[PDB]
């Protein structure tokens, strides 16, 4: 399996209510492992998974120190940007940063990414080159010359090919119990009369990690069912994920359609068809 | 933690000075050499963050993150490179410093002329001091062992105009029996004029 | 530098005095700011780290405090100095964020804390005229200066020719020596040499002066001793050209 | 491990 | 500026069984800005102790958030999540439904 470490950062200005709300979260794959919240009484970076709790004081001190310096950058930028866009001091705006590193089955570096957003739109994105910047509008171009001048891309590259993939691997080891598990879908199926002419079959996949998965139907033909009601995969909130796909079928051909679940946790792709 | 050797690390004028700095924290993400002349504040000479070499004039750093050191080589060392060299490592937004590496670049006296002279005080003829000058950078000077006698370590002039650099050392003492003849005794002395005019 | 100033530069103060050091910074906005100390060796210990105005972080517990009233004004203070607080206090700033991590330093504040100010003495200062031998053998002339009997161990020696500061042909000792290498509270000594061509020392309308800036007590310090008060002061000796 | 590099004003 | 209407999904952690403790999840995704009023209801009647995931977001920068409380279900009790956001003309109330 490919793996990924991702840091997500959210700063919301709220003038007259004091300093901007700042929420940092760390993920490895689909497992959140740290968080910061400027509004919690801690003012520390804090664990959100068992395997990171085993790191010592210098790690928490450091992640706390770094995370606060990210939140301070964002404080300045809510100001600078409000300026660049000629917006008033009243009214609340959002800055979002995301960055991390992919690795493949070899745990070797694969890609790196670092993007910024103002008010839910792309502001500045590092390209896959880990060197070139894409800039949305005349304003992002100003940030672009600033960052090119100071070789921000070089610095991030260092982190992104260096520290990022190293500590990703260090987490994948320490947390082998959590992170390199593969919980297979527990799967049932449901029936529902819609008409005298039409039924509904639902393919349930519940209690699977990681969250990547494929639910697809067919019958009498390898070519799937073109059109299918499938829901966005959703966190069960215990650590696993859930998802169904469902299709509408003739009263006649109930037990003729079949559902095809694919998942790293499945030695071979599962296959199911209706039975009372 | 960041470790660098205390000098004094002595290197001849024109040679390469090799300074080293180890560190233990796998959290480390950037690396710095500062130069601090005595009495003064450190000024940055090098920052590096990718494994490799980085060269600025006569300075080259080598970062190795696997072997966990960062080097500084000063090729073509001047005596004005004499300074304390501070290594610093960014762990988690905190620059931690080693206790520094002292570097003396011993100058190269092309036309040495060892001599011990007697200078008199302009205000009183009586009060008297011995200057031992014009020796070359292989000669060393030792602290006195006559309790009442005060000797300085060697000290590099530089008359940029005349094109001439002079090593000098000074002894003096508040007793009659003190002469220049045997003051820089207790040190290993070449073949110096002890002018018999005084 | 010009991006970062810092005062006062040098301080002699008895155990239990209060301390105020100020650091201005100009030409950047929203810097990180740092209080470093250098003592008992070279090598900087981080005392205070400040990610923004009013936000301070203490990195080791201590009888010192700091505050950042403005974006570009940082203060370090004590209500009561201990001996241990002796040191070279350095202010530094760093670009908003986690950039490269480059620290730009102020010119530092040197703090010596003493148990007993009765020990403090300014330097006695003599210049010694070149030897007639040196002049005939070398066609050259080495003036020597001798700052003796001073405590604590910090002065700055300078050479002045015809009332302008020469840097060329100077060597000063880069550390003073102990007059009584035995004691703790011994007084100290320091030499400098100025060398000139024999026919510049011989020009009788040439003025040679040795200046020694000493750092001692301030005007509002207690003093019980019979002798005048060893304050911050400049001590000089001098000599004129001699064509004989 | 958070980046200690390349986190810079806009 | 983009603002984005939240999507909502109401479901249990483990497949519903009456008189058996469980967790009721209301999962809001695809919204901007982050300010969002989310409440869990019992019979129409607000639950008091409701916790939420830490705030995170997708590639499109749209926020997601999972509100949950510990609950035991039963065939008479009609559970619902009510969500309000500046993008909504007025609160969307979505009803929980086993097999959905």
């Amino acid at each position: 399996g490919s793996h990924s470490m991702r840091y997500f950062f959210t700063s919301v200005s709220r003038p007259g209510r004091g300093e901007p709300r700042f929420i940092a979260v760390g993920y490895v794959d689909d497992t959140q492992f740290v968080r910061f919240d400027s509004d919690a009484a801690s003012q520390r970076m804090e664990p959100r998974a068992p395997w990171i709790e085993q790191e010592g004081p210098e790690y928490w001190d450091g992640e706390t120190r770094k995370v606060k310096a990210h939140s301070q950058t964002h404080r300045v930028d809510l100001g600078t940007l409000r300026g660049y866009y000629n917006q008033s001091e009243a009214g609340s705006h959002t800055v979002q940063r995301m960055y991390g590193c992919d690795v493949g089955s070899d745990w070797r570096f694969l890609r790196g990414y670092h993007q910024y957003a103002y008010d839910g739109k792309d502001y500045i994105a590092l390209k896959e080159d880990l060197r070139s910047w894409t800039a949305a509008d005349m304003a992002a171009q100003t940030t672009k010359h600033k960052w090119e001048a100071a070789h921000v891309a070089e610095q991030l590259r260092a982190y992104l090919e260096g520290t990022c993939v190293e500590w990703l691997r260090r987490y994948l080891e320490n947390g082998k119990e959590t992170l390199q598990r593969t919980d297979a879908p527990k799967t049932h199926m449901t029936h529902h009369a819609v008409s005298d002419h039409e039924a509904t079959l639902r393919c349930w996949a519940l209690s699977f990690y990681p969250a990547e998965i494929t639910l697809t139907w067919q019958r009498d033909g390898e070519d799937q069912t073109q059109d299918t009601e499938l829901v966005e995969t959703r966190p069960a909130g215990d650590g696993t994920f859930q998802k169904w796909a469902a299709v509408v079928v003739p009263s006649g051909q109930e037990q003729r359609y079949t559902c095809h679940v694919q998942h790293e946790g499945l030695p071979k792709p599962l296959t199911l068809r209706w039975e009372p | 933690e960041v470790e660098q050797n205390s000098g004094p690390l002595s290197v001849p004028e024109g040679a390469i000075a090799s300074l080293n700095c180890t560190y233990s924290d796998r959290g480390s993400q950037s690396f710095f050499w500062y130069r601090q002349y005595s009495g003064k504040s450190p000024e940055l000479i090098m920052f590096i963050y990718s494994n490799g070499d980085k060269e600025d004039g006569r300075f080259t750093a080598q970062l190795n993150k696997a072997s966990q050191y960062v080097s500084l080589l000063i090729r073509d060392s001047q005596p004005s490179d004499s300074a304390t060299y501070l290594c610093a490592v960014n762990v988690a937004g905190k620059s931690t410093f080693g206790d520094g590496t002292t570097l003396t670049v011993k100058p190269n006296i092309q036309n040495p002329d060892p001599a011990v002279y007697q200078l008199r005080d302009s205000k009183s003829s009586d009060k008297s001091v011995c200057l031992f000058t014009d020796f070359d950078s292989q000669t060393n000077v030792s602290q006195s062992k006559d309790s009442d006698v005060y000797i300085t370590d060697k000290c590099v002039l530089d008359m940029r105009s005349m094109d001439f650099k002079s090593n000098s050392a000074v002894a003096w003492s508040n007793k009659s029996d003190f002469a220049c003849a045997n003051a820089f005794n207790n040190s290993i002395i070449p073949e110096d004029t002890f002018f018999p005019s005084p | 530098s010009q991006t970062i100033h810092q005062w006062p530069a040098t301080l002699v103060q008895p155990v239990g005095s209060p301390l105020s050091l100020e650091c201005t910074v100009e030409g950047t906005s929203n810097p990180n700011l740092y209080w470093y100390r250098q003592a008992a060796g070279r090598g900087l210990q981080l005392l205070f780290y400040s990610v923004g105005i009013g936000q301070i972080s203490s990195e080791v517990p201590q009888n010192l405090s700091a505050s950042r009233p403005q974006d570009r004004q940082f203060i370090l203070s004590s209500k009561k100095l201990l001996l241990s607080d002796s040191g070279f206090y350095l202010c530094a700033w760093s670009e908003t964020g986690l950039g490269t991590g480059e620290l730009f330093f102020g010119e530092g504040s040197r703090l010596t804390v003493l148990e007993d100010l009765k020990n403090v003495f300014p330097p006695e200062v003599a210049v010694f005229e070149p030897s007639e031998a040196e002049i005939s053998h070398t066609q050259k002339a080495t003036l020597v200066c001798l700052a003796t009997g001073f405590y604590p161990d910090h002065v700055e020696l300078s050479w002045w020719v015809n009332g302008k500061e020469v840097h060329s042909g100077v060597c000063t000792d880069p550390q003073p020596l102990k007059e009584q290498p035995a004691l703790n509270d011994s007084r100290y000594a320091l030499s400098s040499r100025l060398r000139v061509s024999a026919t510049f020392w011989q020009d009788p309308r040439n003025h040679f002066r040795c200046q020694v800036q000493f750092y001692g007590l301030s005007e509002n310090d207690e003093w019980t001793q019979d002798r005048a008060k060893p304050v911050t002061q400049i001590v000089s000796a001098e000599a004129w050209g001699r064509a004989d | 491990n958070l980046s200690a590099l390349g986190i810079f004003s806009t | 500026m983009i603002q984005r209407t939240p999507k909502i999904q109401v479901y249990s952690r483990h497949p519903a069984e009456n008189g058996k403790s469980n967790f009721l999840n209301c999962y809001v995704s695809g919204f901007h800005p982050s300010d969002i009023e989310v409440d869990l209801l019992k019979n129409g009647e607000r639950i008091e102790k409701v916790e939420h995931s830490d705030l995170s977001f997708s590639k499109d920068w749209s926020f997601y958030l999972l509100y949950y409380t510990e609950f035991t279900p039963t065939e008479k009790d009609e559970y619902a999540c009510r969500v309000n956001h500046v993008t909504l003309s007025q609160p969307k109330i979505v009803k929980w439904d086993r097999d959905m």
